[PDB]
């Protein structure tokens, strides 16, 4: 059994027992239309950045590990690819 | 092999997982006398001897308190988002080396593992807001959203250029590609914007509107009551120290200092964890000395000053790895 | 398959079969005869089965069938077990080691 | 079988037939990776050009370099077994001292360089046979015959000292 | 270089095995079937992807 | 004579259970299925996410370690992010969103049945052999000579992308501006 | 008030240092790429560092006809 | 026409040069003798076209 | 003067550290038989190590003998899987 | 195999949806993913890491093209103030 | 000093009217081949840009504010020299391929390798590059000057596969080695 797979288990078996005892042992009673306004654009705009710079992240993390072989032809490349972005 | 695989992985992750929940337990204990000490009185030392108890009567306190959900809008929804948060907060502790390859798993690509693990956490924040149902604290966890999805930006741009130095995703090989130079000293000014980055991250003050009660419309963290503040709270402080340890890898040169295999190994978590230590004393230290950035200053912090400079930084060091012969080796090497 | 980069960084394991194939193509076909081209359609059915293996997949089906009907026929007295095996060839189990090559 | 990593394997499948007769027999080399990475250099001194003459059989045989390259095949295994008989006989503790260190460095040579220049001089005065690594920088030292090790995990004592035959 | 100087060594190992359990698979279904069948019309050597397995593993 | 072939377990070094494809492989199904049967919209991109996460520890499984995490980073990680700010912003009336299923159920099994009928004779063996007594057991031996020095599949990428195959880096980059040009002059208040 | 860079480059280049300087020294380290890019490696060949030869990671092939070695052959074993 | 001429005669040279097995790449010296043949006949048909009209004819 | 008792929970968190470190270090090397394990293992480290088993009969086994004994030539593993290739 | 039934799953999207555009993005999105994971088990089987580069170029241009969409829904939706086709 | 193989790599014939000199010649012999009409063409056609623009602004004014047209003008001159470069190239790029006419280009060439030869030199340099990566720009700026009206590429790397059999310049260098020989004995 790979210790991965134990660690992922056991922090999952920890997040349910603390689960159980508020569900068992703490107390529990029954103690429990909508207006509508416009939305803000700087939200999308700022998942939109988020994303398509993310994507232009990864795109790189291959030169990274491969710099060595690329050298100077597959650093240009990554520069030109930079200077776009 | 020796003895049974299945014993290896139990012992190996029981020697990861539970002395680091004890550390995160003293993190907040320690939050608490470092920012005492630094407000001219005590911080906790009646609950326990020194108060070295306080945590643990915190947990219990809230752990035996009654939760009050939502209206009934679902059961597997509410706890969904506090459990996603915790879960991966915590996943990011299995690739980090206390030694050389003393690691839950010694991952070729362990970088891009807790990359991963931090950006699915930030589901459960936004998860949970929404499930309040109510539009006010949705307001605050959807701009808590989005300082961690930017800033995951900055991390991942600062970490873009310790992988050109070392050539490696392993956090291994970055910590042994450090007995040549801690990187800090090399990528000094991708430390600092790492480090204030993953401040930024952890929705830890200045950056800190996501708990914050005094702000009028802040605040998002505050309405958890019981378990659920338990979930998020431990995920935070677990996310702090991980952060810590990270920074410490990728910069202070990991495990590495300044015969027998006990202590050995003893050294290399010991220099871990001074190093570790101290930037969570660091860690500490901002929150007690700076006022509150408002959102709209943080995000313009975010994109017209760190990006920008990351950005340049990623032209500038290939070109000067290439003009001096100093591409790295990308085979298994160290 | 035809690419010639592989996942190990070394050269993809079907691309010595797509090098033949166009290097059939180019010297046999042309304009004055375009017949030419039929030699290279066992070039191109080595080709297909480097990248799918249906023909091998088909003779093993039949193989592992004779195989496990002879094995039903014959009895054995004594098989190798799994620990004896895993002593074969080894500095000081030569017994495993005969036992298992039954020598 | 296929040189594709294995992601599900749980079984291992062996084969106990032999070769045939029509084939000349070999005794295979017996030793471990640690004894042969200790002694790589040593059989690249010796036996360079065999090894050279057997992946030059298998480039002149594409798709059939396995078959039709097997005496060339032989060889190149008496050939190192040839170099490691003679270390065994002449280097044994010396040999023994680089390889067990080795194997107790995660196989990382610059490790080990106190116990392999103890070895590198004791081999090259009894078998004549040198290390030599190709195209290093001519402007710096070797790495190999450098006193100080920057990715070594303990600093090399200064008392001892790399071999440069010819001193 | 040193795992180069080690490659011709370690490489010949490994095609006397594919050789030997080649020639085996041959025989195996010469006997079996009657006669081998051609998987490739290529003569050259191709890696195994499938093997026949007996029915069940080793007992212990 | 004697048992010329040994089939035995492997201890260590064994390798992952097979057994875990096939859950992962019906959970991406059953959330598929409770993608476009959801009432709620946001709760039918909660269920692509959890479909976007199956494939990737697929991916991850099988050994497409650096594709794995990249699905986690990049639609887990920002894409979906996005779309559940955006549904979670507009106002949604889930009643009216409810089309009767029912009347597109005969449709649904003749659409199921035609489009997998002709694709499924398309899908090479590669990806049909372990599918739906006598089992095929696949073979695997080592090489030296092509294991000198290994590359990760992200070092493998990073051999070709930037040199042999960098116009389609370029026609990708030159996407991604058009993508955020794009979405910014359409969206806000110049 | 701010000046104008297509008439003033330099008083522009002072203001944006001083104003903007998160904005202006991204410029400049950026452009620090390929400044190097063109002096260092000139710089290096006149001092003489010269480059390292790239490291085998692929079997090295004599170039070449084949030597017709004898020894270890056959008759040798044993 | 039935002939497909190819329009990358160098995919020939495609191929990592990494971890190469001995004896993987088949032999290519054919393929490049026709290449050789095709480029030496156009040059020569140039050679001829220009040596023979507009020169040492007009 | 130095407030000691702030300092504490630094200690106990240097402290579970070095625990976790040496632990680590311990069981690995008790797993390895005795010896400093293996770590950045590649493909050819890998191979290397299931020849160091059929050999010694265990992963880490090492020998400087110059003959294999008989059935090395018989015992060089070829792995079996029924789905992923 | 798997494959095959996501893009089903995509396809069906469609077949059972009159009045939610959201799910006409969702259902791209579906087959998108089942295409791409069916290059990617093709590109294990035949050892070609042009098939794994094939998959990135797509999870860059269908996130790209997602950023596209959301952004065209957020044009139309300023101006309506629903996402819901009266049917 | 005959390598034995003078054509090493499979290269694309394509149909033309003059001799091929080079498929991928170096973007330093693409400028010191150039006419001085490929002067005279490039700044021309460089001027168009700007000059297209201004008499658009004189016969149709764009009615643009203050410092609009100076701002339009500077990116048009930018296009146009832009423009113009790669026009330039072109010309004198286009003899190389053997697609305009290049008597002159032809002879120069035949001289210049020559005397490499005799000299000792590689008959194109030498490169930094590994020769796998010389066989990927090699095959990346090949030709590639016919793609300039969508993308542009120059060739900055020192290889050896420039479409052409080098047999040629051996057979001169050779002949005319021996010439001075004679010529020397016959002092
Ligand atoms: C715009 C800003 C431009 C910044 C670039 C400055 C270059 C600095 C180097 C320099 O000027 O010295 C000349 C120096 C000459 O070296 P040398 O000692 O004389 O030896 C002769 C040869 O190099 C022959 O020797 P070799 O065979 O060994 O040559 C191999 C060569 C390897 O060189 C190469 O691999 C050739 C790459 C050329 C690309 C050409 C296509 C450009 C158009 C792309 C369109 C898409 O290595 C070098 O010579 C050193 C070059 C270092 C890599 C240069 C990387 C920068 C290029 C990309 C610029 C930044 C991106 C801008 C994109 C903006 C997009 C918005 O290096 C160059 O070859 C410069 C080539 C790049 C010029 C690009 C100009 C257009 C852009
Ligand atoms: C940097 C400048 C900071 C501000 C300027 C400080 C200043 O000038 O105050 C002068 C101030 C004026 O004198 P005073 O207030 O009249 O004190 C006279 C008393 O007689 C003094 O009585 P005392 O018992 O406090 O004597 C101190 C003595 C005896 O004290 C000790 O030996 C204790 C230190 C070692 C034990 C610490 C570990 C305790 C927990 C162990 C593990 C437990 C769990 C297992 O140790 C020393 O000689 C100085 C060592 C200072 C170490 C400070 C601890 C680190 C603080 C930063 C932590 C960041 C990471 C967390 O002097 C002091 O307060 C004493 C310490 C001297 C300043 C040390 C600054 C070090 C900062 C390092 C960063
Ligand atoms: C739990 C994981 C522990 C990991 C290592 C922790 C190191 C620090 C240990 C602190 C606890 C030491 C004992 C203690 O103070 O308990 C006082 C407690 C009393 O707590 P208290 O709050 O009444 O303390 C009174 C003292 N004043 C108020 C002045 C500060 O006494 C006990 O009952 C101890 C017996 C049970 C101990 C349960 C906790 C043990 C934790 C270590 C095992
Ligand atoms: C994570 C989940 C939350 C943490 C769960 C485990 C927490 C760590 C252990 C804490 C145990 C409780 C504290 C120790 C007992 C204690 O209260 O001592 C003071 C108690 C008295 O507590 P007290 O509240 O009456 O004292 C009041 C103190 N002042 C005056 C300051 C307010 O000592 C006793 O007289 C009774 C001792 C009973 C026996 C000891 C019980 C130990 C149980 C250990 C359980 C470990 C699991
Ligand atoms: C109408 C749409 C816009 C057209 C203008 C831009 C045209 C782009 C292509 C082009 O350059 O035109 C081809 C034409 C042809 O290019 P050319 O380079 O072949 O012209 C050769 C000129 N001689 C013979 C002297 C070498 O470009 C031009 O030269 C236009 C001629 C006028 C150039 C401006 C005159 C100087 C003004 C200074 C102020
Ligand atoms: C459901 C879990 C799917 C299985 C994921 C997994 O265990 O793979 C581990 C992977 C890295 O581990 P690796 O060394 O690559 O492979 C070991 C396989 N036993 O780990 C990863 O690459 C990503 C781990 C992502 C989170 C896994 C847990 C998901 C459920 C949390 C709730
Ligand atoms: C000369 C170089 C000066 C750089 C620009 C510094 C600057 O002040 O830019 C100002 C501009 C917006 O600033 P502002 O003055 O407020 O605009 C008012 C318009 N009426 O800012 C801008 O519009 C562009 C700012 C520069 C953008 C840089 C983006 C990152 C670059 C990374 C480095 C790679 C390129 C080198």
């Amino acid at each position: 059994m790979s210790a991965m797979s134990i660690y992922i288990i056991f922090v999952s078996i920890i997040a349910i027992l603390f689960l159980a005892i508020d569900l068992i042992f703490a107390p529990h009673n029954p103690y429990k239309s909508q207006s509508r306004s416009p939305f803000n654009i700087s939200f999308f705009i700022y998942g939109l950045v988020f994303l398509l710079l993310d994507l232009e992240i990864l795109l790189l993390y291959p030169f990274a590990v491969s710099e060595y072989v690329n050298s100077a032809y597959g650093l240009a490349a990554a520069l030109i690819f930079i200077g776009i972005i | 092999m020796s003895y049974s695989q299945t014993i290896n992985s139990l012992v190996e992750v029981v020697l990861v997982l539970v002395p680091s929940l004890v550390g995160i337990a003293y993190v907040t204990v320690g939050e608490r006398k470092t920012m005492g000490s630094m407000q001219r009185r005590l911080g906790p030392n009646a609950v326990g001897i020194y108060g070295l108890l306080q945590a643990f009567a915190d947990a219990l306190k809230l752990l035996l308190k009654e939760y009050v959900g939502p209206t009934q809008a679902n059961l597997v929804l509410f706890f969904l988002g506090p459990v996603i948060t915790l879960i991966f907060s915590l996943l990011g502790y299995a690739v980090i080396p206390y030694g050389p390859g003393l690691a839950v798993n010694d991952l070729s690509t362990g970088i891009l593992y807790m990359l991963a693990v931090s950006s699915l956490a930030t589901y459960g924040i936004l998860l949970a807001g929404w499930s309040a149902n109510s539009k006010y604290a949705f307001l605050g966890s959807l701009r808590s959203t989005a300082q961690l999805i930017s800033y995951e930006l900055v991390l991942s741009s600062s970490i873009l250029l310790v992988i050109m130095l070392s050539g490696s995703l392993s956090l291994t090989v970055i910590v042994e590609s450090q007995r040549a130079i801690w990187y800090i000293l090399p990528l000094l000014p991708v430390f600092i914007i790492f480090f204030i980055g993953s401040v930024a991250e952890t929705n830890r003050a200045p950056f800190d509107l996501a708990e914050a009660e005094s702000e009028l419309v802040s605040g998002f963290m505050t309405e958890h009551a019981a378990v659920i503040f338990v979930f998020f709270f431990l995920a935070e402080y677990g996310s702090i120290v991980l952060m810590c340890i990270l920074t410490s890898i990728l910069f202070l040169g990991g495990y590495l200092l300044i015969n027998a295999p006990t202590v050995e190994g003893s050294f290399y978590g010991l220099s871990l964890g001074v190093k570790t230590s101290i930037l969570i004393f660091v860690f500490i230290w901002t929150r007690a000395s700076f006022p509150r950035i408002r959102f709209d200053q943080l995000m313009s912090f975010c994109w017209t000053v760190l990006l920008p400079i990351l950005f340049a930084l990623i032209v500038l060091v290939p070109c000067i790895l290439y003009s001096f012969n100093i591409f790295p080796v990308n085979i298994s090497l160290l | 398959m035809a690419s010639g980069y592989g996942l190990n960084g070394g050269p993809s394991r079907c691309f010595p079969f797509w090098q033949e194939l166009l290097a059939c193509y180019v010297t046999n076909s042309s304009e004055d005869n375009p017949d030419g081209k039929n030699k290279c359609i066992p070039v191109m059915e080595d080709y297909y089965e480097c990248l799918h293996h249906r023909k091998e997949a088909a003779r093993v089906r039949a193989l592992q069938a004779a195989y496990r009907e002879a094995e039903a026929k014959k009895l054995q007295e004594n098989p190798p077990t799994a620990g004896q095996i895993r002593n074969l060839g080894l500095l000081n189990k030569e017994e495993d080691t005969k036992k298992v090559h039954c020598a | 079988m296929a040189t594709r990593k294995p992601a599900f394997n749980q079984h291992v499948l062996l084969d106990t037939t032999p070769l045939p007769d029509s084939i000349p027999k070999v005794k295979e080399i017996g030793a471990s990776s640690a004894p042969l990475l200790s002694a790589s250099f040593f059989i690249g001194a010796r036996c360079k050009d065999y090894n050279d003459d057997y992946m030059q059989c298998k480039n002149e045989n594409p798709g059939r370099g396995e078959f039709e390259c097997l005496k060339e095949g032989r060889r190149v295994t008496r050939c190192a077994r040839s170099v490691l008989k003679d270390i065994n006989t002449h280097c044994l503790e010396q040999f023994r001292a680089h390889w067990q260190c080795l194997d107790n460095n995660n196989q990382q040579l610059w490790q080990c360089r106190p116990a392999e220049w103890k070895l590198n001089k004791c081999v090259y005065e009894n078998l004549k046979l040198e290390k030599v690594i190709p195209d290093q920088p001519k402007n710096s030292t070797p790495v190999h015959l450098r006193q100080r090790q920057i990715f070594a995990h303990h600093a090399i004592p200064p008392w001892e000292r790399p071999f440069i035959p010819g001193q | 270089w040193a795992r180069i100087h080690l490659i011709p060594l370690l490489q010949a190992e490994e095609d006397r095995d594919h050789v030997r359990r080649y020639l085996a698979d041959q025989a195996r279904e010469k006997g079996l079937l009657g006669e081998n069948i051609k998987v490739y019309n290529s003569d050259r050597y191709v890696r195994p992807t499938f093997a026949v397995t007996p029915s069940k593993p080793a007992q212990e | 004579s004697q048992i010329s072939l040994l089939l035995l377990k492997e201890i260590y070094t064994n390798g992952s259970t097979h057994i875990m494809l096939d859950i992962l492989s019906v959970l991406a199904v059953i959330s598929g299925i409770c993608v476009i049967i959801s009432k709620n919209p946001i709760v039918s991109v909660l269920h692509l996410i959890g479909l976007f996460a199956y494939v990737s520890f697929y991916l991850i499984l099988i050994g497409l370690n650096f594709v794995g995490l990249s699905y986690l980073i990049v639609y887990i990680g920002a894409v979906s992010i996005l779309f559940l700010f955006i549904l979670m912003l507009i106002n949604i009336r889930t009643s009216e969103l409810q089309s009767n299923t029912s009347n597109s159920i005969p449709l649904t099994i003749l659409v199921g049945i035609i489009i997998s009928s002709f694709l499924f004779k398309m899908l090479p063996y590669g990806v049909i052999i372990s599918n739906q007594k006598n089992d095929l057991f696949f073979i695997t031996s080592k090489i030296w000579d092509g294991a000198l020095a290994e590359n990760n599949h992200i070092s493998s990428i990073g051999n070709i992308m930037y040199t042999n195959y960098n116009v389609w880096l370029i026609l990708a980059s030159f996407i991604l501006l058009l993508a955020m040009v794009g979405a910014i002059v359409i969206t806000i208040k110049p | 008030t701010t000046p104008r860079f297509w008439s003033t480059p330099l008083k522009y280049c002072r203001w944006a240092a001083r104003e903007r300087p998160a904005l202006f020294f991204s410029v400049v380290i950026g452009a620090l790429g390929p400044v190097t890019l063109a002096t260092v490696p000139p710089l290096r060949r006149l001092i003489g560092d010269v480059d390292a030869a790239p490291i085998p990671l692929t079997y090295p092939i004599p170039p070449g006809p084949r030597k017709q070695l004898k020894g270890y052959d056959d008759d040798t074993e044993d | 026409s039935r002939h497909i001429e190819l329009k990358y005669p160098e995919v020939f040279s495609h191929g990592s040069p990494f971890n190469v097995p001995a004896g993987f790449y088949p032999n290519l010296d054919h393929v490049i003798e026709h290449y050789r043949k095709q480029h030496l006949e156009e040059e020569e048909r140039k050679a001829k076209k220009l040596a023979a009209a507009a020169a040492a004819a007009s | 003067p130095v407030p000691f008792e702030t300092l504490i929970p630094y200690g106990i968190i240097i402290a579970m550290f070095g625990v976790t470190g040496a632990g680590m270090a311990k069981v690995r090397h008790m797993f390895n038989g005795d010896k400093r394990h293996r770590w950045s293992v590649d493909q050819w480290d890998k191979q290397q190590m299931e020849r160091d088993r059929r050999l010694t009969g265990h992963l880490r086994g090492q020998t400087d003998n110059p003959i294999a004994p008989p059935g090395f030539e018989f015992n060089n593993p070829w792995k079996v899987x029924x789905x992923x290739x | 195999n798997i494959t095959l039934i996501l893009f089903l799953i995509g396809i069906l999207g469609f077949v059972l949806n009159r009045k939610n555009i959201i799910l006409m993005l969702i259902s791209i999105e579906i087959m998108l993913l089942s295409i791409t994971f069916l290059i990617l088990l093709s590109s294990l089987n035949m050892d070609d890491i042009i098939g794994q580069t094939y998959a990135i170029y797509i999870i860059v241009v269908a996130g790209a093209e997602s950023a596209i969409g959301l952004g065209i829904l957020v044009a139309f939706y300023r101006l309506r103030g629903s996402i819901a086709i009266e049917y | 000093n005959t390598p034995t193989q003078t054509y090493q790599f499979p290269s694309k014939t394509v149909k033309t009217d003059y001799p091929l000199i080079d498929n991928d010649p170096h973007f330093t012999r693409v400028i010191r081949y150039a006419r001085p009409s490929d002067y005279a063409h490039g700044l021309a056609a460089a001027a168009a840009g700007p000059a297209a623009l201004w008499l658009m602004e004189r016969i149709s004014p764009s009615q643009v504010g203050r410092g609009g047209f100076a701002k339009a003008m500077r990116l048009a001159g930018f296009i146009g020299l832009a423009g113009g470069f790669l026009y330039f190239y072109q010309r004198s790029i286009l003899r190389f391929y053997g697609m305009s006419e290049n008597a002159r280009e032809v002879e120069m060439d035949m001289r210049e390798m020559t005397d490499r030869v005799k000299a000792g030199l590689p008959l194109y340099g030498e490169s930094r590059l590994s020769p796998a990566m010389q066989g990927v720009a090699a095959r990346q700026s090949r030709y590639s000057a016919l793609f300039f009206g969508v993308m542009p590429w120059f060739n900055f790397v020192n290889h050896n596969q420039h479409g052409v059999d080098t047999a040629k310049y051996y057979q001169q260098a050779e002949r005319e080695l021996e010439a001075e020989r004679l010529a020397r004995e016959q002092a």
